[PDB]
Protein backbone atom coordinates (compact mmCIF):
# COMPACT_ATOMS: atom_id res chain seq x y z
CA UNK A 1 0.00 0.00 0.00
CA UNK A 2 2.99 1.80 0.51
CA UNK A 3 2.71 0.91 -3.19
CA UNK A 4 -0.24 2.57 -4.65
CA UNK A 5 1.20 5.79 -3.39
CA UNK A 6 4.47 5.55 -4.24
CA UNK A 7 2.94 4.79 -8.02
CA UNK A 8 0.30 7.10 -8.32
CA UNK A 9 0.70 10.45 -7.14
CA UNK A 10 4.39 10.65 -7.24
CA UNK A 11 5.33 8.41 -10.30
CA UNK A 12 7.86 5.96 -10.15
CA UNK A 13 8.38 2.63 -11.81
CA UNK A 14 9.22 0.08 -8.92
CA UNK A 15 9.78 -3.63 -8.88
CA UNK A 16 8.14 -5.04 -5.19
CA UNK A 17 10.27 -8.00 -3.98
CA UNK A 18 7.54 -9.72 -1.13
CA UNK A 19 9.62 -13.10 -1.20
CA UNK A 20 8.45 -15.76 0.16
CA UNK A 21 4.73 -16.29 0.70
CA UNK A 22 5.02 -19.33 1.68
CA UNK A 23 5.38 -18.59 5.25
CA UNK A 24 2.42 -16.45 4.60
CA UNK A 25 -0.16 -18.77 3.98
CA UNK A 26 0.86 -20.49 7.10
CA UNK A 27 0.71 -17.85 9.09
CA UNK A 28 -2.67 -17.80 7.46
CA UNK A 29 -4.23 -21.46 8.05
CA UNK A 30 -3.73 -21.28 11.48
CA UNK A 31 -6.72 -18.46 12.29
CA UNK A 32 -8.70 -20.13 10.01
CA UNK A 33 -9.15 -23.15 11.94
CA UNK A 34 -8.84 -22.46 14.85
CA UNK A 35 -11.99 -20.51 14.33
CA UNK A 36 -13.94 -22.72 12.70
CA UNK A 37 -14.16 -22.26 8.44
CA UNK A 38 -13.59 -25.04 6.24
CA UNK A 39 -10.57 -27.04 4.57
CA UNK A 40 -11.34 -26.62 0.86
CA UNK A 41 -8.10 -29.55 -0.25
CA UNK A 42 -5.10 -30.30 1.56
CA UNK A 43 -6.71 -27.84 4.89
CA UNK A 44 -5.84 -25.00 3.88
CA UNK A 45 -8.64 -22.73 4.74
CA UNK A 46 -10.86 -22.87 1.23
CA UNK A 47 -10.90 -18.64 1.14
CA UNK A 48 -7.55 -18.51 0.08
CA UNK A 49 -8.28 -17.90 -3.31
CA UNK A 50 -9.52 -14.54 -2.25
CA UNK A 51 -7.08 -13.09 0.42
CA UNK A 52 -4.24 -14.25 -2.15
CA UNK A 53 -6.11 -12.39 -4.73
CA UNK A 54 -5.63 -8.98 -2.89
CA UNK A 55 -2.01 -9.46 -2.59
CA UNK A 56 -1.26 -10.06 -6.31
CA UNK A 57 -3.64 -8.14 -7.93
CA UNK A 58 -2.82 -4.55 -6.99
CA UNK A 59 -0.02 -3.69 -9.46
CA UNK A 60 0.06 -2.85 -13.09
CA UNK A 61 -0.43 0.29 -14.78
CA UNK A 62 -2.64 2.74 -14.50
CA UNK A 63 -4.69 4.89 -17.38
CA UNK A 64 -3.05 7.95 -19.17
CA UNK A 65 -0.67 7.73 -15.86
CA UNK A 66 2.63 7.57 -15.36
CA UNK A 67 4.53 5.45 -13.15
CA UNK A 68 4.59 1.57 -12.64
CA UNK A 69 3.68 -1.49 -10.12
CA UNK A 70 5.46 -5.10 -10.91
CA UNK A 71 5.68 -7.23 -8.80
CA UNK A 72 8.01 -10.24 -8.36
CA UNK A 73 7.62 -12.10 -5.15
CA UNK A 74 9.22 -15.85 -5.04
CA UNK A 75 7.11 -18.83 -3.82
CA UNK A 76 8.74 -21.98 -1.83
CA UNK A 77 6.62 -24.49 -2.15
CA UNK A 78 7.81 -27.56 -0.84
CA UNK A 79 9.68 -30.14 -3.06
CA UNK A 80 9.44 -29.93 -6.14
CA UNK A 81 5.89 -30.85 -6.38
CA UNK A 82 3.79 -28.54 -8.45
CA UNK A 83 0.18 -29.54 -6.76
CA UNK A 84 0.63 -28.23 -3.04
CA UNK A 85 -1.70 -26.09 -3.39
CA UNK A 86 0.17 -23.05 -2.85
CA UNK A 87 1.64 -22.25 -5.88
CA UNK A 88 -1.31 -23.97 -7.29
CA UNK A 89 -3.50 -20.77 -6.69
CA UNK A 90 -0.81 -18.36 -7.35
CA UNK A 91 -0.81 -19.79 -11.16
CA UNK A 92 -4.41 -18.77 -12.13
CA UNK A 93 -3.80 -15.33 -9.94
CA UNK A 94 -0.33 -13.94 -11.54
CA UNK A 95 0.22 -14.03 -15.07
CA UNK A 96 2.35 -17.15 -15.97
CA UNK A 97 5.75 -17.83 -13.97
CA UNK A 98 9.44 -19.28 -14.09
CA UNK A 99 10.37 -22.33 -12.34
CA UNK A 100 13.86 -23.50 -10.56
CA UNK A 101 14.51 -27.11 -10.75
CA UNK A 102 16.72 -29.28 -9.06
CA UNK A 103 16.51 -30.95 -12.05
CA UNK A 104 19.53 -28.55 -13.57
CA UNK A 105 20.98 -27.86 -10.09
CA UNK A 106 22.97 -30.69 -9.71
CA UNK A 107 24.82 -29.83 -13.07
CA UNK A 108 26.10 -27.20 -11.59
CA UNK A 109 24.68 -24.55 -14.23
CA UNK A 110 23.74 -21.07 -12.58
CA UNK A 111 21.55 -19.69 -12.23
CA UNK A 112 18.60 -22.47 -13.42
CA UNK A 113 15.78 -22.35 -14.99
CA UNK A 114 14.03 -24.22 -17.77
CA UNK A 115 12.01 -22.97 -19.88
CA UNK A 116 9.99 -26.12 -20.17
CA UNK A 117 6.93 -24.62 -17.51
CA UNK A 118 7.86 -21.02 -17.88
CA UNK A 119 5.12 -19.34 -19.71
CA UNK A 120 4.59 -15.65 -19.16
CA UNK B 1 40.11 -64.81 -49.78
CA UNK B 2 42.21 -65.88 -47.00
CA UNK B 3 43.15 -68.21 -44.54
CA UNK B 4 46.03 -69.95 -42.66
CA UNK B 5 47.24 -73.39 -41.68
CA UNK B 6 50.44 -74.86 -41.45
CA UNK B 7 52.71 -74.20 -45.22
CA UNK B 8 53.51 -78.10 -45.19
CA UNK B 9 49.76 -78.06 -45.70
CA UNK B 10 49.42 -75.04 -46.80
CA UNK B 11 50.33 -75.16 -50.33
CA UNK B 12 46.84 -77.05 -51.46
CA UNK B 13 44.71 -73.26 -50.25
CA UNK B 14 47.49 -71.37 -52.46
CA UNK B 15 46.49 -73.56 -55.53
CA UNK B 16 42.87 -72.38 -55.88
CA UNK B 17 42.98 -69.03 -54.68
CA UNK B 18 43.37 -68.83 -50.59
CA UNK B 19 46.26 -66.36 -51.19
CA UNK B 20 46.89 -67.84 -48.00
CA UNK B 21 50.30 -67.65 -45.18
CA UNK B 22 52.54 -69.48 -42.65
CA UNK B 23 50.73 -70.35 -39.59
CA UNK B 24 53.69 -71.50 -37.73
CA UNK B 25 55.59 -68.28 -37.90
CA UNK B 26 53.18 -66.65 -34.85
CA UNK B 27 51.10 -68.64 -31.97
CA UNK B 28 49.16 -65.14 -31.56
CA UNK B 29 48.67 -64.81 -35.06
CA UNK B 30 47.53 -61.09 -34.42
CA UNK B 31 50.74 -60.20 -36.22
CA UNK B 32 48.63 -61.37 -39.95
CA UNK B 33 45.33 -60.37 -38.35
CA UNK B 34 46.33 -57.14 -38.45
CA UNK B 35 48.32 -58.08 -41.97
CA UNK B 36 45.03 -59.46 -43.25
CA UNK B 37 43.04 -55.75 -42.12
CA UNK B 38 45.66 -53.51 -44.03
CA UNK B 39 44.15 -54.32 -47.95
CA UNK B 40 40.60 -55.71 -45.85
CA UNK B 41 39.26 -57.52 -49.54
CA UNK B 42 39.24 -60.51 -47.50
CA UNK B 43 36.05 -61.17 -46.15
CA UNK B 44 37.19 -64.53 -44.51
CA UNK B 45 39.65 -65.68 -42.71
CA UNK B 46 39.81 -68.71 -41.06
CA UNK B 47 41.98 -71.00 -38.45
CA UNK B 48 42.48 -74.05 -37.99
CA UNK B 49 41.99 -75.87 -34.15
CA UNK B 50 46.02 -74.85 -33.99
CA UNK B 51 45.10 -71.95 -32.37
CA UNK B 52 41.51 -71.94 -31.11
CA UNK B 53 38.18 -70.51 -32.85
CA UNK B 54 37.58 -69.18 -29.06
CA UNK B 55 40.00 -65.77 -28.40
CA UNK B 56 38.09 -63.84 -30.75
CA UNK B 57 38.92 -60.61 -28.91
CA UNK B 58 41.86 -59.73 -31.31
CA UNK B 59 39.95 -59.31 -33.99
CA UNK B 60 37.45 -57.36 -31.39
CA UNK B 61 40.12 -55.02 -30.48
CA UNK B 62 41.21 -54.26 -33.68
CA UNK B 63 38.34 -54.12 -36.03
CA UNK B 64 36.31 -52.68 -33.14
CA UNK B 65 32.94 -52.62 -34.83
CA UNK B 66 33.56 -52.82 -38.00
CA UNK B 67 32.59 -56.36 -38.79
CA UNK B 68 35.19 -58.21 -40.48
CA UNK B 69 35.53 -61.79 -41.02
CA UNK B 70 34.82 -64.42 -38.20
CA UNK B 71 37.60 -66.78 -37.68
CA UNK B 72 35.75 -70.00 -38.51
CA UNK B 73 37.47 -73.60 -37.43
CA UNK B 74 39.27 -75.80 -39.70
CA UNK B 75 41.19 -78.52 -38.14
CA UNK B 76 44.80 -78.99 -39.25
CA UNK B 77 44.02 -82.36 -41.03
CA UNK B 78 41.28 -84.95 -40.66
CA UNK B 79 41.78 -87.86 -38.64
CA UNK B 80 38.73 -88.00 -36.93
CA UNK B 81 37.07 -84.89 -36.70
CA UNK B 82 33.25 -85.75 -37.07
CA UNK B 83 33.75 -87.03 -33.13
CA UNK B 84 33.87 -82.97 -32.04
CA UNK B 85 31.73 -82.37 -34.79
CA UNK B 86 28.24 -83.06 -33.27
CA UNK B 87 30.23 -82.05 -30.03
CA UNK B 88 30.94 -78.31 -31.37
CA UNK B 89 27.24 -77.91 -32.08
CA UNK B 90 26.30 -79.23 -28.73
CA UNK B 91 29.04 -76.92 -26.71
CA UNK B 92 27.74 -74.20 -28.05
CA UNK B 93 24.14 -73.86 -27.36
CA UNK B 94 24.86 -74.45 -23.36
CA UNK B 95 26.97 -71.76 -23.36
CA UNK B 96 24.90 -69.37 -26.23
CA UNK B 97 21.16 -68.42 -25.48
CA UNK B 98 19.98 -71.35 -22.58
CA UNK B 99 21.98 -73.80 -20.89
CA UNK B 100 19.84 -77.24 -21.39
CA UNK C 1 -13.48 -59.45 -6.68
CA UNK C 2 -12.03 -56.97 -5.02
CA UNK C 3 -10.06 -59.70 -7.10
CA UNK C 4 -6.67 -59.82 -4.65
CA UNK C 5 -4.63 -62.09 -2.54
CA UNK C 6 -4.41 -59.07 -0.85
CA UNK C 7 -7.60 -56.74 0.35
CA UNK C 8 -8.70 -56.91 4.26
CA UNK C 9 -10.98 -59.42 4.39
CA UNK C 10 -9.05 -62.30 2.79
CA UNK C 11 -5.34 -61.96 4.57
CA UNK C 12 -7.33 -61.70 7.86
CA UNK C 13 -9.05 -65.59 7.69
CA UNK C 14 -5.37 -66.44 6.60
CA UNK C 15 -4.09 -65.08 9.88
CA UNK C 16 -6.57 -66.82 12.14
CA UNK C 17 -7.51 -70.18 10.59
CA UNK C 18 -5.27 -72.58 9.36
CA UNK C 19 -5.38 -73.94 5.48
CA UNK C 20 -5.76 -72.48 2.57
CA UNK C 21 -7.04 -74.36 -0.36
CA UNK C 22 -6.63 -72.41 -3.50
CA UNK C 23 -8.92 -72.89 -6.29
CA UNK C 24 -8.12 -70.83 -9.47
CA UNK C 25 -9.64 -70.09 -12.53
CA UNK C 26 -6.63 -70.58 -15.06
CA UNK C 27 -5.70 -74.51 -14.57
CA UNK C 28 -9.43 -74.98 -14.61
CA UNK C 29 -9.79 -73.23 -18.10
CA UNK C 30 -7.56 -76.11 -19.73
CA UNK C 31 -10.35 -79.05 -17.78
CA UNK C 32 -9.34 -80.49 -15.03
CA UNK C 33 -11.90 -80.57 -11.85
CA UNK C 34 -11.69 -79.75 -9.01
CA UNK C 35 -8.94 -77.35 -9.93
CA UNK C 36 -7.17 -77.35 -6.47
CA UNK C 37 -4.49 -75.63 -7.54
CA UNK C 38 -1.77 -77.04 -5.64
CA UNK C 39 1.12 -74.77 -5.92
CA UNK C 40 -0.55 -71.90 -4.15
CA UNK C 41 -1.96 -73.80 -1.10
CA UNK C 42 -1.10 -74.77 2.17
CA UNK C 43 -1.97 -75.88 5.22
CA UNK C 44 0.35 -75.75 8.46
CA UNK C 45 -2.02 -78.89 9.82
CA UNK C 46 -0.20 -81.97 8.59
CA UNK C 47 2.09 -81.54 11.21
CA UNK C 48 0.18 -82.56 14.32
CA UNK C 49 -1.65 -85.61 12.19
CA UNK C 50 1.29 -87.34 11.85
CA UNK C 51 0.76 -90.05 14.48
CA UNK C 52 -2.53 -90.81 13.88
CA UNK C 53 -1.60 -91.22 10.08
CA UNK C 54 1.01 -93.54 10.60
CA UNK C 55 -1.49 -95.20 13.05
CA UNK C 56 -3.88 -96.21 10.50
CA UNK C 57 -2.96 -95.83 6.68
CA UNK C 58 0.56 -97.51 6.07
CA UNK C 59 3.54 -95.94 8.23
CA UNK C 60 5.34 -95.60 5.57
CA UNK C 61 2.24 -92.94 4.81
CA UNK C 62 4.21 -89.42 5.07
CA UNK C 63 7.32 -90.19 3.47
CA UNK C 64 5.04 -90.50 0.46
CA UNK C 65 3.12 -87.21 0.60
CA UNK C 66 6.34 -85.42 0.90
CA UNK C 67 8.02 -87.58 -1.74
CA UNK C 68 5.90 -87.64 -4.41
CA UNK C 69 5.27 -83.64 -3.98
CA UNK C 70 8.90 -83.33 -5.17
CA UNK C 71 7.79 -84.16 -8.24
CA UNK C 72 5.29 -81.13 -9.72
CA UNK C 73 7.84 -79.30 -7.79
CA UNK C 74 11.25 -80.18 -9.74
CA UNK C 75 9.19 -79.41 -12.68
CA UNK C 76 7.47 -76.01 -12.25
CA UNK C 77 10.89 -74.38 -12.23
CA UNK C 78 12.25 -76.59 -15.09
CA UNK C 79 9.13 -76.32 -17.37
CA UNK C 80 8.74 -72.44 -16.65
CA UNK C 81 11.62 -71.75 -18.60
CA UNK C 82 12.45 -74.74 -20.60
CA UNK C 83 9.24 -76.16 -22.63
CA UNK C 84 9.74 -72.89 -24.93
CA UNK C 85 11.86 -75.74 -26.81
CA UNK C 86 8.90 -78.65 -26.63
CA UNK C 87 10.21 -81.84 -24.92
CA UNK C 88 12.49 -83.44 -27.44
CA UNK C 89 15.84 -80.94 -27.00
CA UNK C 90 15.21 -82.04 -23.20
CA UNK C 91 17.82 -84.72 -22.04
CA UNK C 92 17.19 -87.97 -20.51
CA UNK C 93 16.19 -87.58 -17.03
CA UNK C 94 14.44 -84.28 -18.10
CA UNK C 95 11.57 -85.41 -20.25
CA UNK C 96 11.51 -88.86 -17.44
CA UNK C 97 10.46 -86.05 -15.26
CA UNK C 98 7.51 -84.56 -16.86
CA UNK C 99 6.21 -87.75 -18.02
CA UNK C 100 5.51 -88.87 -14.85
CA UNK C 101 3.92 -85.23 -14.67
CA UNK C 102 1.86 -86.03 -16.39
CA UNK C 103 0.72 -89.07 -14.65
CA UNK C 104 0.72 -86.70 -11.66
CA UNK C 105 -1.57 -84.86 -13.24
CA UNK C 106 -3.53 -87.47 -15.49
CA UNK C 107 -4.48 -89.42 -12.68
CA UNK C 108 -3.60 -88.38 -9.15
CA UNK C 109 -4.87 -85.03 -9.78
CA UNK C 110 -8.01 -85.13 -11.66
CA UNK C 111 -11.02 -86.89 -10.89
CA UNK C 112 -14.37 -86.16 -11.27
CA UNK C 113 -17.78 -85.43 -9.52
CA UNK C 114 -20.03 -87.76 -12.10
CA UNK C 115 -18.72 -90.86 -11.44
CA UNK C 116 -20.09 -93.75 -9.40
CA UNK C 117 -16.88 -95.54 -9.66
CA UNK C 118 -14.86 -92.60 -8.53
CA UNK C 119 -15.50 -89.28 -6.83
CA UNK C 120 -14.85 -90.52 -3.02
CA UNK C 121 -12.25 -92.53 -2.01
CA UNK C 122 -10.03 -93.45 1.56
CA UNK C 123 -6.82 -92.98 2.49
CA UNK C 124 -5.90 -96.92 1.55
CA UNK C 125 -6.55 -96.05 -1.76
CA UNK C 126 -4.99 -93.57 -2.64
CA UNK C 127 -2.12 -94.85 -0.68
CA UNK C 128 -1.52 -97.43 -3.31
CA UNK C 129 -2.12 -95.15 -6.18
CA UNK C 130 0.60 -92.61 -5.21
CA UNK C 131 2.85 -95.73 -3.88
CA UNK C 132 2.79 -97.53 -7.52
CA UNK C 133 3.90 -93.57 -8.96
CA UNK C 134 7.08 -93.62 -7.20
CA UNK C 135 7.43 -97.08 -7.88
CA UNK C 136 7.41 -97.22 -10.85
CA UNK C 137 9.19 -93.80 -11.33
CA UNK C 138 12.47 -94.82 -9.42
CA UNK C 139 12.68 -97.93 -11.81
CA UNK C 140 11.90 -95.39 -14.68
CA UNK C 141 15.82 -94.13 -13.76
CA UNK C 142 17.18 -97.44 -13.90
CA UNK C 143 16.52 -97.56 -17.32
CA UNK C 144 17.68 -93.85 -18.64
CA UNK C 145 20.60 -94.53 -16.04
CA UNK C 146 21.46 -97.22 -18.63
CA UNK C 147 20.64 -95.73 -21.52
CA UNK C 148 17.85 -97.51 -22.80
CA UNK C 149 15.25 -96.44 -25.10
CA UNK C 150 13.49 -93.30 -23.59
CA UNK C 151 10.42 -92.72 -25.61
CA UNK C 152 9.94 -96.61 -25.35
CA UNK C 153 9.07 -96.41 -21.74
CA UNK C 154 6.37 -94.29 -22.78
CA UNK C 155 4.76 -96.21 -24.62
CA UNK C 156 4.88 -99.55 -22.48
CA UNK C 157 1.34 -100.96 -21.59
CA UNK C 158 1.80 -100.58 -17.71
CA UNK C 159 1.18 -97.50 -17.77
CA UNK C 160 -2.44 -97.65 -19.13
CA UNK C 161 -3.25 -99.96 -15.93
CA UNK C 162 -2.25 -96.91 -14.29
CA UNK C 163 -4.26 -95.20 -16.84
CA UNK C 164 -7.63 -97.38 -15.34
CA UNK C 165 -6.49 -97.09 -11.81
CA UNK C 166 -9.01 -94.21 -10.45
CA UNK C 167 -11.78 -95.84 -12.56
CA UNK C 168 -11.51 -99.21 -10.64
CA UNK C 169 -14.15 -99.32 -7.99
CA UNK C 170 -13.32 -99.57 -4.38
CA UNK C 171 -14.44 -103.54 -4.13
CA UNK C 172 -11.91 -104.40 -6.60
CA UNK C 173 -9.42 -101.80 -5.20
CA UNK C 174 -7.44 -104.44 -3.22
CA UNK C 175 -7.18 -107.10 -5.94
CA UNK C 176 -5.96 -104.25 -8.34
CA UNK C 177 -3.08 -103.13 -6.89
CA UNK C 178 -2.40 -107.03 -6.32
CA UNK C 179 -2.24 -108.06 -9.66
CA UNK C 180 -0.92 -104.62 -11.35
CA UNK C 181 2.11 -103.84 -8.79
CA UNK C 182 4.25 -106.44 -9.34
CA UNK C 183 3.77 -106.27 -13.26
CA UNK C 184 5.26 -102.45 -13.38
CA UNK C 185 8.44 -105.17 -11.19
CA UNK C 186 8.73 -106.94 -14.86
CA UNK C 187 8.48 -104.03 -17.62
CA UNK C 188 11.90 -103.16 -16.72
CA UNK C 189 13.10 -106.78 -16.70
CA UNK C 190 11.79 -106.77 -20.17
CA UNK C 191 14.62 -104.17 -21.32
CA UNK D 1 14.18 -35.21 -8.63
CA UNK D 2 10.59 -35.16 -7.40
CA UNK D 3 8.39 -38.20 -5.90
CA UNK D 4 5.27 -38.24 -7.68
CA UNK D 5 2.46 -36.64 -6.47
CA UNK D 6 -0.42 -37.79 -4.62
CA UNK D 7 -3.66 -37.74 -6.70
CA UNK D 8 -4.55 -37.94 -10.50
CA UNK D 9 -2.00 -40.25 -11.25
CA UNK D 10 -2.88 -43.26 -10.04
CA UNK D 11 -5.26 -43.63 -12.91
CA UNK D 12 -2.51 -43.21 -15.07
CA UNK D 13 0.39 -44.52 -13.72
CA UNK D 14 -1.65 -47.46 -13.76
CA UNK D 15 -2.53 -47.25 -16.67
CA UNK D 16 1.57 -47.07 -16.92
CA UNK D 17 1.34 -51.03 -15.90
CA UNK D 18 -1.95 -51.96 -17.87
CA UNK D 19 0.93 -50.81 -20.81
CA UNK D 20 3.84 -51.88 -19.97
CA UNK D 21 2.12 -55.28 -18.15
CA UNK D 22 0.50 -56.33 -21.49
CA UNK D 23 3.72 -55.14 -23.37
CA UNK D 24 6.03 -57.01 -21.29
CA UNK D 25 3.49 -59.76 -21.10
CA UNK D 26 3.86 -60.53 -25.06
CA UNK D 27 6.94 -59.32 -25.77
CA UNK D 28 8.25 -62.69 -24.80
CA UNK D 29 5.48 -64.53 -27.09
CA UNK D 30 6.91 -62.00 -29.51
CA UNK D 31 9.72 -63.68 -29.11
CA UNK D 32 8.96 -66.71 -29.27
CA UNK D 33 8.90 -67.20 -32.94
CA UNK D 34 12.51 -66.18 -33.47
CA UNK D 35 13.48 -68.85 -31.36
CA UNK D 36 12.02 -71.32 -33.52
CA UNK D 37 13.70 -69.68 -36.31
CA UNK D 38 17.25 -70.05 -34.82
CA UNK D 39 16.87 -73.83 -34.88
CA UNK D 40 16.60 -73.71 -38.49
CA UNK D 41 19.77 -72.28 -38.88
CA UNK D 42 21.41 -74.87 -36.32
CA UNK D 43 20.35 -78.06 -38.07
CA UNK D 44 21.96 -77.40 -41.77
CA UNK D 45 25.60 -75.78 -41.01
CA UNK D 46 28.71 -78.49 -41.61
CA UNK D 47 27.00 -80.77 -43.67
CA UNK D 48 29.19 -80.87 -47.02
CA UNK D 49 32.31 -79.41 -45.85
CA UNK D 50 33.38 -81.62 -43.16
CA UNK D 51 32.65 -84.50 -46.47
CA UNK D 52 34.92 -82.85 -49.28
CA UNK D 53 37.14 -81.83 -46.96
CA UNK D 54 38.12 -85.18 -46.73
CA UNK D 55 38.90 -86.15 -49.85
Amino acid sequence: TVAEYLAFEHDYHVLVILTDMTNYCEALREIGAAREEIPGRRGYPGYMYTDLATIYERAGVVEGKKGSVTQIPILSMPDDDRTHPIPDLTGYITEGQIQLSRELHRKGIYPPIDPLPSLS
Amino acid sequence: MAVIADPETAQGFRLAGLEGYGASSAEEAQSLLETLVERGGYALVAVDEALLPDPERAVERLMRGRDLPVLLPIAGLKEAFQGHDVEGYMRELVRKTIGF
Amino acid sequence: PGGDMSEPVTQSTLRIVGAFWRLDASLAFRRHFPAINWNGSYSLFTSALDPWYRENVAEDYPELRDAISELLQREAGLQEIVQLVGPDALQDAERLVIEVGRIIREDFLQQNAYHEVDAYCSMKKAYGIMKMILAFYKEAEAAIKRGVSIDEILQLPVLERIGRARYVSEEEFPAYFEEAMKEIQGAFKAL
Amino acid sequence: SQVSPTRMNLLQRRGQLRLAQKGVDLLKKKRDALVAEFFGLVREAMEARKALDQA
